[PDB]
């Protein structure tokens, strides 16, 4: 898990790797980790996987409810607040730790939220277990008032340091750039290290290698009225 | 009308008929006055002596609240006594939580919401007392009066019961003589005369004069009944001038 | 022994061209005692198939549970259960016991009836929604199975080819598992019809 | 005015006088006569024990509430009961928690309030029964009257129920004599007998009917009958 | 009639109870005025001057609900107070819930929904007050939202309320057509107050003292009441007419 | 973690560091912990960040209601509302909260609410990791009704020694100056005071 | 379950012929760290009672506030009261005990050890003890914790029994308390130099002597020794 | 003791499975799909007009012009696009999805037509 957040002048860019693991076995080659609270409020989730999806779905609705109720796009801080209280109640057993990002009419934000209930603001943040690796690049190169263009390089390069050092970081890098006044530009598969390669040898079996003891054909199809 | 036979229906009057009746009852109570002074307040009340079998100064109408809020009320005695008792309970919660005595307008607001609900609902009979209350809190001296309507305002004088008419007239001198309010000791004497002339409207039974005060300069901003010699003296001042 | 692995069992699914397969072994054991040679655990709600691994009493419970909920779906909405909606449905339930989760591994397989689109998805104890369309594995011997499925499987398999591939994957893991060995059944599920084949394999 | 306004506690007449209240008072007039009086050091209640017929035992209407408390009823029997058990309850709470005997005055403020709650409420019963409560606290002897209204009043002497005219007059006259008399249980108890004869149409003077209670700074709450009230009768 | 009393639908299907609330909210006879300047929102209400038995200042109709948001109340006082609680309360709760200051528009919507619940409650009799929220809103800038006793609500460019509301409206309508915008002229916050004071005097025909008015002014991040004497500074040029 | 407030002639000055560490890792070096609960009542947070942050939001909304209905809260009033929640939940929630706020009538007021949860007015207050280190240094150097500039300096002198002795203390010394003027921010880089 | 966090220390007290004396140093320690060196642990209620509270400071204020309300409650209803049903040390005492045992029954006490000292309406001297488990006794001499072992034995030399009460004058009693507190400062670390003294005498009311100091420290023995050297 | 909702709806909508759909929901709590329905004072008038001029098989573009005319019988003092709120549920708008770069998610079906847009549609009538 390596997730980054970088403010840039006219927005913010969030990135995280697609590779998913359940234990030391790779569950999914690709499955994006970047989840949609709303069109311009995205977050990427770390922690217990199950909890991260569930909390996003439950809270999602209330945020959607808010939006329509008020005829106005909720604040980035509004999502932040609502998220924080939920976790706090269970004193963090619900173990979602999230980078909350977004743009809204107020402006651009980047926060972190932990299951215990602690918050921070960062210009540039990193989360996951690959936080340590990604940050190091960030802290060595980042300057004040990076361009959008520059944020996007610094960002992607940082995910690469995660990939190579953290086993669970891997495959395609997916990026969502949220800019003031514009539809988020989800850059699906921005980065590709390498992909599945076909095995040298074929594992095609001539028919009749499987033996067939008995057969019963099931009809899920509609029996005649006749 | 049927609005008098079903509480809490919006009359085309805009005020339900029952609530109006409730006000009328305030008048059947005793002349009670309050005087806002320059560093405290005075409460004064006419307590009719029913008979010789009644026992001096033992069912006193003046009631203590908190430790700085002086309270007296006119109309249904049973209704008011429950209300004063409700009031302490509210103040109590306020003290524990915020670790501070209740401001007098805080106290008025809290009471205000309590009355309001109990008229907006069918189930709960409208209150039918007017309460004179106040004393010396942090923001100093205040005199407020709480209508059973649930309006309350700040005042510089209060008068209620039957003989309020007499009372208001005598209160106009106070303001002209001093925008400040009269000195708290001297206002004990004025207050007796006001109750006594307004007992010429309520002479049919005997009466006893009961005064109290909460004053920063003569009470240290705690509540006390004025008793003994100050009280007996006050009666003479009044007796002398109405002669 | 955690309650799931008392009863183990395995499920392995693959997509092929215009078809899905869902297949399992037939061994039911509790510990050292094997209890029944023949025992099913893949059920179907309409054209959508669900096999379920794990703790046996919880298997039975959830199967009823879902049968109940899916009945209402087809009646009220006046359309067949799809795989897409069904994946969310399995997920919702699983999460409600966060603490003390159902000790099961559900596996969806079915074809969306609106475009023929082959669909498989898996689940663990805690409601993870796994989107691998290549293959999905589940049970105790999930780890074994993954290792077969990753070498043997190839993108794009003819229906009759896919049937051989999955069968060898199920069979060899079976004999390298303890809590499996007895018999097998493969559902090969196509948009037109279902052929269900009881295989002949080695038995202890 | 049957039904309509003043037919239920919530609904006001225009003037705002409940007609029901006067009826609850009427229940007291229908009630057993009792005369209460005091001196500084003793409080003495005299009550005629009503009976249906000869064979029915002369029934106590003076009820000991506590060791140092007691009450007498005139009015509706069910109401008196719910109230009396409550008197007992409150006195026990204070003794346990706060050490003290429940003061007589302070118990009355609560009793008032309880009556007003039923007047606020939709439904329920405003208590339709009047109670003469006597007690010995650290303020010495007291005598209250509890009204169906709720109001509690410290009075030297009062009488409620049937033909109150003769005993009230009698008390006004002898007011000065029994209040000076202290340190004499026996004489207070005499004053009180003499008082109840005036109220009665000489229905009975029997030892068998009059029951006298006394609580003060001297005697605990003790019920006196037969021979003990034959001294003074 | 029983038909008058039922909280449930009347035979007409338009409540008698609702028409009644509308009667009520003109018992006090408070003519109030609220306009939108460029960057300032002015609210004015008659401050009655009673007898000396009451203090005049204390008597008010303009109340500070929260930061930025003020409320002018038209219709009886005890019901005003009842309502007032619920609005102060929600502004706080929203700030807790959502971690940002509540916008004007959202507070009015909440209160329309509570109004409607009141006629569904049998016991409850509907509140018979006008709540007009004024603010310098977070996004929208100067904002006026007027809420009816029934529970209808609508926004305003400018408004007046009272039995004599009609006269004031006309002046404000024609003014805005000549000015060809919806904002009272001048960026300056001070002189817009004075244009409001003046327009109130005209319509009603009665010159009001500082004693007879109260002036609440919205700026960025405060709603606050001016001094008695501040009012006078405006009033003096105007007063000779 | 080192936090402090020190009264002076014209009010009170709130100071804090800003470096918060998780294990050995510095999680954020620029953490804000001067949190406005009221216009001129601010609080300083130490202990568990999660818990103090929740606490501070609850109090905050409470003082808004108090301002509107009952009139403006004073520093004492605030100290009680912080106390009561801290006390009943002394065990579940860890809290080292300094409630300080400025009345023009009583100048600067500082009240410390320890874990146990009690109100104690002090001329100055220290808490967190770094307070043990400076406990005696401050007593030696305490001066009542001092100049505003001397107050700035003092905070700076004492905290530099906290950083030396404690490596989790550090980052920008932020300040909220409460005097009648208003609310003023000062920010002082490590670069200045560490070499000083 | 309440567990000690902030701490308090010994309270010494005794009966004598016309009243009682209670004294306690002024500390609110946080363990080894003597955080607060002047948190006044004696809380007078009227002149009638002075209630000495040791153990947690947090609960000292909880109870302090209960007492503040209790004064107001008493004054409600029959306010011409002043010595009748008006509060006594016993009234106060009984209330605390009952709450305390209910707190212990929810396995979460208020963690204090308390001595109520004062003079009844009769004039009789009152000294009665109650603590967090709910141990109740009265004794001519009473002390808590460290005081129990050290300042109690000297008190007993004087007021050995009931009969000795009259013989003990308020003057001897005054010497006795003051001398004893010096000893506790010498050999307990918790104990500060500052102490407060409160005398409830039936005739002179409350005489509350604050901020007295312990002097005449012994270092005459310190200078004799140099140990091994 | 709780009165019926004071309102009767049309819920018009679009979903994938059952295409465009048109409903009425009655404050009773009975609902019915229609080809065409209108409600309010001018319900009589309108329904007959739609019948004459249109049937479902006709395209949408024609119906918008038709609907304006129908509503125009109702009131003729002002028909300006300020006082008239007109919307369509139709095709997706992948612009208004608002998180472009993912195409598979359906955009919003609903698009509310501005006053200016109404005025364009008035000169097409």
């Amino acid at each position: 898990t390596t997730i980054v957040g970088v403010k840039f002048n006219n927005g913010v860019v969030i990135a995280a790797d697609t590779r998913s693991t359940q234990g030391p076995i790779v569950a999914d080659k690709n499955c994006a980790k970047l989840h949609r609270i709303s069109p311009k409020i995205w977050c990427a989730g770390a922690g217990t996987a199950a909890d991260t999806e569930a909390v996003t779905q439950l809270i999602g609705s209330n945020i959607e409810l808010h939006s329509l109720y008020t005829s106005r796009e909720p604040r980035v801080v509004s999502a932040l607040q609502m998220l924080k209280q939920h976790l706090f109640k269970y004193q963090g057993h619900i173990g979602a730790y999230l980078i909350v990002a977004g743009v809204d009419p107020t402006g651009s934000h980047l926060f972190s939220i932990h299951a215990h209930g602690s918050t921070d603001v960062g210009y540039y943040l990193s989360l996951g277990s690959g936080s340590l690796a990604a940050m190091a690049v960030l802290e060595s190169h980042w300057k004040q008032d990076l361009t959008k263009e520059e944020a996007i390089k610094l960002a992607s390069d940082a995910i690469q340091a995660g990939i190579w050092n953290d086993l669970g970081s891997g495959s395609n890098v997916d990026v969502c750039v949220m800019e003031i006044g514009k539809d988020a530009e989800y850059l699906r598969n921005y980065l590709t290290p390498n992909v599945r390669e076909e095995k040298q040898k074929s594992y095609k079996f001539p028919r009749g290698t499987t033996a067939v003891l008995k057969e019963s054909i099931v009809n899920i199809c509609d029996i005649q009225e006749e | 009308t049927g609005y008098d036979l079903s509480n809490s229906v919006f009359s085309p009057d805009g005020r339900n008929f029952q609530v109006e009746y409730a006000v009328k009852a305030v008048e059947n109570g005793t002349t009670s006055i309050g005087i806002k002074c320059n560093d405290g307040v005075v409460f004064a009340v006419e307590k009719l002596i029913t008979s010789k079998l009644l026992v001096p100064q033992k069912n006193v109408k003046i009631q203590v609240v908190d430790r700085h809020i002086g309270c007296v009320y006119s109309g249904l005695i049973p209704d008011g006594r429950h209300l004063v008792n409700r009031g302490r309970e509210e103040a109590a919660s306020f003290k524990k939580l915020y670790k501070t005595p209740i401001p007098i307008p805080a106290f008025a607001d809290r009471l205000g919401q309590y009355v309001q609900a109990h008229t907006l609902y069918n189930s709960v009979r409208p209150f039918g007392v007017s309460t004179i209350f106040g004393g010396v809190d942090k923001n100093g001296a205040h005199l407020y009066m709480l209508e059973p309507s649930g309006s309350y305002w700040g005042y510089k004088g209060a008068a209620t019961g039957k003989g309020r008419q007499s009372a208001k007239a005598e209160l106009e001198k106070l303001v002209d003589h001093h925008p400040e309010g009269l000195s708290a000791r001297e206002a004990v004497k004025q207050a007796a005369k006001i109750i006594y002339l307004a007992h010429e409207d309520n002479k049919e039974k005997d009466f006893e004069l009961e005064i109290s005060w909460c004053s920063l300069s003569e009470t240290n901003g705690l509540h006390k009944f004025v008793k003994g010699d100050l009280l007996q003296e006050a009666i003479d001042f009044a007796q002398k001038e109405i002669n | 022994s955690d309650p799931s692995s008392i009863n183990g069992g395995i499920v392995v699914a693959m997509t092929g061209k215009d078809c899905v397969a869902i297949a399992c072994d037939l061994r039911l054991g509790s510990q050292s005692l094997g209890v029944s040679n023949k025992f099913e655990k893949i059920f179907h709600y309409g054209h959508v198939f669900l096999g379920i691994t794990g703790l046996a009493t919880d298997v039975t419970t959830l199967n009823e549970m879902f049968r109940y909920k899916t009945n209402l779906y087809k009646l009220k909405e006046e359309r067949a259960i799809e795989p897409e909606t069904f994946t969310q449905l399995v997920s919702s339930s699983l999460y409600e016991r966060r603490f003390g989760p159902y000790f099961v591994g559900p596996v969806v397989a079915g074809i969306n009836s609106k475009s023929g689109k082959p669909f498989i998805a898996g689940f663990d104890l805690i409601g993870c929604i796994d989107e691998a369309k290549d293959f999905i594995v589940s049970g105790t011997a999930s780890d074994q199975l993954f290792g077969m499925c990753e070498s043997l499987y190839e993108p794009n398999l003819e229906p009759e080819d896919l049937f051989e591939t999955i069968s060898q994957a199920l069979l060899n893991a079976a004999d390298r598992d303890a809590l499996s060995g007895w018999g097998a059944v493969v559902y090969i599920i196509k948009k037109d019809e279902v052929v269900k084949r009881y295989l002949k394999m080695r038995q202890d | 005015f049957r039904n309509n306004y003043d037919g239920d506690t919530v609904t006001f007449s225009p003037t705002g006088r409940l007609f029901q209240v006067e009826y609850a008072l009427e229940a007291i007039k229908q009630g057993s006569v009792t005369v209460g009086l005091r001196s500084n050091t003793h409080a003495v209640l005299v009550a005629l024990k009503r009976n249906a017929d000869e064979l029915s035992s002369y029934q106590k209407k003076i009820i000991k509430c506590d060791e140092h408390m007691g009450l007498s009823l005139a009015g509706l029997a069910p109401d008196a009961r719910v109230l009396s058990n409550y008197l007992r309850q409150q006195c026990n709470y204070s003794s346990l928690v706060f050490n003290r005997k429940l003061a007589v005055e302070r118990a009355g403020h609560l009793l008032c309030d309880k009556a007003q709650k039923n007047t606020q409420s939709y439904g329920g019963r405003p208590y339709g029964v009047g109670l003469l409560i006597i007690g010995y606290d650290k303020s010495g002897a007291h005598l209250l009257e509890f009204q169906p209204s709720g109001n509690v009043t410290e009075l030297y002497g009062t009488a409620i129920g049937a033909r109150s005219q003769g005993a009230k007059t009698y008390l006004e006259r002898t007011l000065d004599t029994f209040i000076k008399i202290d340190g004499n249980p026996d004489e207070l108890i005499k004053a009180g007998v003499e008082a109840i004869s005036q109220s009665l149409r000489d229905e009975s003077l029997t030892v068998d009917n009059l029951s006298i209670a006394i609580v003060g700074k001297d005697t605990p709450f003790t019920i006196y009958d037969g021979e003990a009230v034959a001294k003074y009768i | 009639g029983y038909d008058r009393h039922i909280t449930i639908f009347s035979p007409e299907g338009r409540l008698y109870q609702v028409e009644y609330a509308f009667k009520a909210t003109n018992q006090t006879n408070i003519n109030s005025l609220a306009v939108r300047g460029k960057d300032c929102t002015v609210v004015i209400s008659q401050k009655k001057v009673p007898d000396k038995l009451l203090d005049p200042t204390t008597v008010s109709y303009i109340f500070c609900i929260s930061r930025t948001i003020g409320m002018v109340v038209n219709g009886p006082i005890p019901d005003a107070r009842n309502a007032a609680l619920r609005a102060k309360a929600e502004a706080a709760e929203f700030r807790y819930k959502y971690g940002y200051d509540m916008p004007c528009d959202v507070l009015a919507k909440r209160m329309a929904n509570l109004s409607q619940i009141y006629t569904q409650r049998a016991y409850m009799r509907p509140l018979g007050v006008i709540l007009t929220f004024v603010s310098v809103d977070e996004e929208l800038g100067p904002s006026i939202y007027k809420t009816d006793p029934a529970g209808y609500y609508v926004g305003y460019k400018a408004t007046a309320t009272g039995p004599k509301q009609q006269e004031i409206t006309t002046n404000l309508e024609n003014h805005f057509k000549k000015s060809k915008i919806d904002h009272i002229n001048e960026e300056s916050w001070e002189k817009v107050v004075e244009f409001a004071i003046t327009h109130m005097i005209d319509a009603l025909g009665t010159e009001f003292s500082k004693n007879d008015l109260e002036v609440g002014v919205a700026t960025k991040d405060k709603f606050f009441t001016l001094s008695a004497e501040n009012i006078e500074e405006r009033l003096v040029a105007i007063a000779e007419q | 973690t080192s936090i402090m407030a020190v009264t002076f002639k014209d009010g009170v000055i709130l100071g804090a560091d800003s470096r918060t560490t998780t294990g050995a890792y510095i999680a954020n070096r620029v953490t804000d912990k001067l949190t406005r609960v009221h216009d001129k009542i601010w609080c300083c947070r130490s202990g568990s960040a999660a818990d103090t942050q929740a606490i501070a939001d609850i109090v905050q909304y409470h003082l808004e209601l108090y301002t509107s209905q009952y009139g403006t809260p004073s520093t004492e009033t605030a100290a009680s509302v912080f106390k009561e929640l801290c006390y009943e939940n002394k065990d579940n929630l860890t809290a080292g909260i300094i409630v300080a706020g400025y009345d023009d009538k009583n100048k600067g007021e500082v009240y410390t609410i320890p874990l146990g949860g009690s109100v104690h007015k002090l001329p100055y207050a220290i808490a967190g990791s770094g307070s043990t280190f400076i406990y005696g240094y401050c007593d030696k150097n305490f001066r009542e009704n001092m100049s505003k500039e001397e107050t700035v300096d003092f905070i700076k002198h004492s905290l530099s020694q906290a950083i030396k002795w404690d490596g989790s203390s550090g980052g920008v010394i932020r300040m909220v100056v409460l005097t009648a003027a208003g609310v003023e921010r000062l920010i002082f880089y490590p670069d200045e005071y560490e070499q000083l | 379950t309440q567990q000690p966090i902030v701490t308090g220390t010994s309270v010494i007290s005794m009966k004598y012929d016309n009243g009682v004396i209670i004294a306690a140093d002024n500390l609110g320690s946080y363990g080894s760290l003597l955080r607060f060196n002047g948190v006044e642990r004696l809380i007078p209620v009227g002149d009638n009672t002075v209630v000495g509270i040791s153990g947690d400071i947090s609960d000292m204020q909880h109870i302090e506030r209960l007492l503040k309300d209790l004064v107001t409650e008493n004054a409600y209803d029959n306010p011409l009261a002043d010595a009748e049903e008006a509060l006594e040390p016993s009234y106060i005492f009984e209330y605390l005990a009952t709450v305390m045992y209910q707190r212990r029954s929810k396995m979460n006490p208020l963690w204090n050890a308390i001595i109520v000292a004062g003079v009844q309406s009769n004039g009789d001297q009152f000294l009665r003890y109650v603590n967090l488990l709910g141990v109740t006794y009265s004794s001519p001499t009473l002390a808590t914790g460290f005081g129990a072992h050290m300042a109690n034995p000297l008190l007993r030399k004087v007021v050995d029994r009931e009969s000795d009460i009259p013989k003990t004058t308020v003057q001897v009693a005054e010497e006795a308390i003051v001398n004893a507190m010096r000893v506790l400062y010498y050999r307990d670390a918790r104990s500060s130099r500052n102490f407060s003294l409160a005398i409830i005498d039936k005739n002179t009311g409350l005489t509350f002597k604050k901020n007295l100091q312990v002097e005449n420290m012994k270092w005459d023995f310190a200078k004799d020794i140099k140990g091994y050297g | 003791g709780v009165r019926p909702f004071g309102v009767s709806l049309l819920i018009a909508g679009h979903d994938e499975f059952n295409g465009f759909s048109l409903y009425q929901v009655d404050p009773s709590g009975s609902y019915f799909p229609w080809k065409a329905t209108a409600i309010g004072k001018g319900s009589v008038a309108a329904k007959t007009f739609l019948e004459k001029r249109w049937n479902d098989e006709l395209e949408l573009e024609d119906a918008i012009h038709i609907a304006l005319l129908t509503l125009k019988e109702s009131v003729e003092g002002e028909f300006n696009g300020d006082t008239i709120e007109l919307a369509i549920i139709g095709d997706e708008n992948p612009d208004l999805l608002g998180y472009t770069g993912i195409p598979t998610d359906k955009g919003p079906r609903f698009r509310k037509l501005t006053s200016q847009e109404i005025n364009d549609r008035l000169e097409a009538l």
